[PDB]
């Protein structure tokens, strides 16, 4: 899925859902607050553990 | 001059650190203080005899404490010329408070005197509080009641 | 754990080399000219007139 | 899933609101398993943790306060709109992933 | 391992000359301040025919 | 308690210069 | 003779902005890139090379 013309303010993630995985790769996590994002896309499947 | 508090209120919606040294012990204590607005020692110039006095009402959730040993204090007031310089260097850094102290005979009448003095550091406080303001904490010497 | 579902999603963008929507929250300020300033520009930070 | 918060260089709830480690940390960090200790068949609510707060902390910077929190800034009730109290509780059933 | 003239502060461990080698350390039993130096002192040259 | 101190002056806050003093040790290293 | 000494020295010169453009083992040769993107940890390893 394509994403674009939004702010991303992963603050609202909290309180709502609980990763057990998050890595970032190419980038910096405490970096992701400054930054601005081209050619955004998700992807989304199901895994087993 | 007796010590200072540090805290980002200064009121009791936030912890402060007071590192006031009274006439028996420097205590250091990093608590949830009632901060007076105006924070004083009292020692009775006739008498130079050191009263209890208030710097803050209350103290709770407190986390740190420390007490130094016992030594005398000289609370009389002189006369003359300035005759004692002591210099301190505060810095906040990864929730730890660096104190650097040094210590420095002069004679001057008025500013600060010119000159260089290596501090030592002293104290290494792991008190974890945001600390963006500060308030000296000077004696007062009444020579009347209610004045 | 080893067998039970876990939902995945991989984000992927690229960083200050194309235009961007997507942004993190920061406040703008005004365009400031012929003055040495601190700019961030879609993410990149620097120093410059 | 908040263990993998602590370490240099992490973002999270935790890393942000409720503790900090140092990019240039020197130490260790040890987590065990308490599920048999630290919960309960009816849920245990004395934990907590702070889940909302204008700023990141600092390294190793710790704040206990417990003050109503608006996104606007201004001071606020928790009854009124958009004020919100910053600590959370975690629910520890016995019964959880 | 030598006996060293050096006086060091109670808050000063170890030593380093110029060269950032460690060259003074108080001793932990008995705090008196050691002169550490290299094992290697020798200009040595080979005359064969 | 809390005592307040009445009729005082603003301090106006006087400027001076540092001259060469504020060195500290920078480290635990003897030098 | 005299060209070719001056024509050396302007080259030599030329040669040092253009190896600016260089990476080392580096993701980028953009100092302002790197900063933007990566903590001082993450950052240090590129600056150094
Ligand atoms: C300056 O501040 C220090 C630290 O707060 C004061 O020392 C403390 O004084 C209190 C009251 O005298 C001591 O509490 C007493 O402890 C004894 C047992 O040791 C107990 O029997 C008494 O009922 C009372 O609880 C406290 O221990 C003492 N702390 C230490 C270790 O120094 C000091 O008196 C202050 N001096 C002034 C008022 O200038
Ligand atoms: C925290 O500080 C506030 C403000 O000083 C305290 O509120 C005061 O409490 C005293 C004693 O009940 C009253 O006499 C004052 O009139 C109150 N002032 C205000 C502005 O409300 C509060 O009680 C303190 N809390 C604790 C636990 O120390
Ligand atoms: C220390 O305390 C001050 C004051 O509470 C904090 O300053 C606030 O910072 C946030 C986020 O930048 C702002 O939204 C507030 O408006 C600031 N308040 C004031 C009055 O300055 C500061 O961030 C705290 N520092 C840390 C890291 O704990
Ligand atoms: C730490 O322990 C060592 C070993 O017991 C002490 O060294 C000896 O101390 C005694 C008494 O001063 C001397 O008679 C011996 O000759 C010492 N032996 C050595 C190894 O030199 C040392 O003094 C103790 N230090 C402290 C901190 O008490
Ligand atoms: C999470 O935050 C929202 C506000 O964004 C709040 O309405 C909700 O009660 C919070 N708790 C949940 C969803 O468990
Ligand atoms: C998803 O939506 C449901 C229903 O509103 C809600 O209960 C749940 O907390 C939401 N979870 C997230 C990830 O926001
Ligand atoms: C002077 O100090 C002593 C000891 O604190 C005290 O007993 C006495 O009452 C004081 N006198 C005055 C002038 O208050
Ligand atoms: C101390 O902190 C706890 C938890 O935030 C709070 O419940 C308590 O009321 C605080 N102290 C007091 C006596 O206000």
């Amino acid at each position: 899925k394509r994403i674009s013309n939004c702010v991303a303010d992963y603050s609202v993630l909290y309180n709502s859902t609980s990763f057990s995985t998050f890595k970032c790769y190419g980038v910096s996590a405490t970096k992701l607050n400054d930054l601005c994002f081209s050619n955004v896309y998700a992807d989304s499947f199901v895994v087993k553990g | 001059i007796r010590g200072w508090v540090f805290g980002s209120t200064m009121n009791n919606k936030s912890q402060s650190v007071i590192i006031m040294n009274n006439s028996t012990n420097l205590v250091i204590r990093a608590c949830n203080f009632e901060l007076c607005d105006n924070p004083f020692f009292v020692v009775l110039k006739s008498n130079n005899t050191q009263i209890p006095s208030y710097i803050f009402n209350n103290a709770f959730n407190c986390t740190f404490e420390y007490v130094s040993k016992d030594f005398n204090l000289d609370l009389g007031e002189k006369p003359g010329n300035f005759k004692d310089l002591r210099e301190f260097v505060f810095r906040n850094k990864d929730g730890f408070l660096h104190v650097y102290s040094g210590y420095q005979p002069i004679s001057a009448a008025s500013g600060l005197p010119t000159g260089f003095n290596a501090l030592k550091p002293i104290f290494k406080l792991p008190l974890g509080i945001n600390i963006t303001n500060f308030r000296t904490l000077l004696t007062a010497f009444p020579p009347r009641p209610d004045y | 754990i080893g067998y039970q579902p876990y939902r995945v999603v991989v984000l992927s963008f690229e960083l200050l080399n194309a235009p961007a929507t997507v942004c993190g929250p920061k406040l703008s300020t005004d365009l400031i000219k012929n003055q040495c300033v601190n700019f961030n520009f879609n993410g990149l930070t620097g120093t410059g007139v | 899933d908040d263990v993998r918060q602590i370490a240099p260089g992490q973002t999270g709830v935790i890393a942000d609101y409720n503790y900090k480690l140092p990019d240039d940390f020197t130490g260790c960090v040890l987590a065990w398993n308490t599920r048999n200790i630290d919960a309960t068949q009816t849920g245990n609510y004395n934990y907590k943790y702070r889940s909302l707060r204008h700023g990141k902390l600092r390294p190793f910077e710790r704040d206990i306060s417990n003050v109503p929190f608006s996104p606007d800034g201004k001071p606020c009730t928790p009854p009124a709109f958009n004020c919100y109290w910053p600590l959370n509780d975690y629910g520890f059933y016995i019964t959880n992933g | 391992l030598t006996p060293s003239s050096k006086r060091f502060q109670p808050f000063q461990q170890f030593g380093r000359d110029v060269s950032d080698f460690t060259d003074s350390v108080r001793d932990p039993k008995t705090s008196e301040i050691l002169d550490i130096s290299p094992c290697s002192f020798g200009g040595v040259s080979v005359i064969t025919p | 308690k809390c005592l307040d101190f009445d009729d005082r002056t603003p301090p106006a806050n006087t400027q001076f210069l540092s001259s060469h003093r504020g060195v500290y040790y920078p480290d635990d290293i003897f030098r | 003779k005299l060209q070719d000494v001056v024509n050396q020295n302007a080259q030599a010169l030329n040669t040092l902005v253009k190896q600016l453009s260089s990476n080392f083992g580096a993701i980028s040769s953009v100092l302002n890139d790197i900063l933007s993107r990566l903590d001082p940890p993450e950052a240090e390893v590129q600056i150094d090379r």
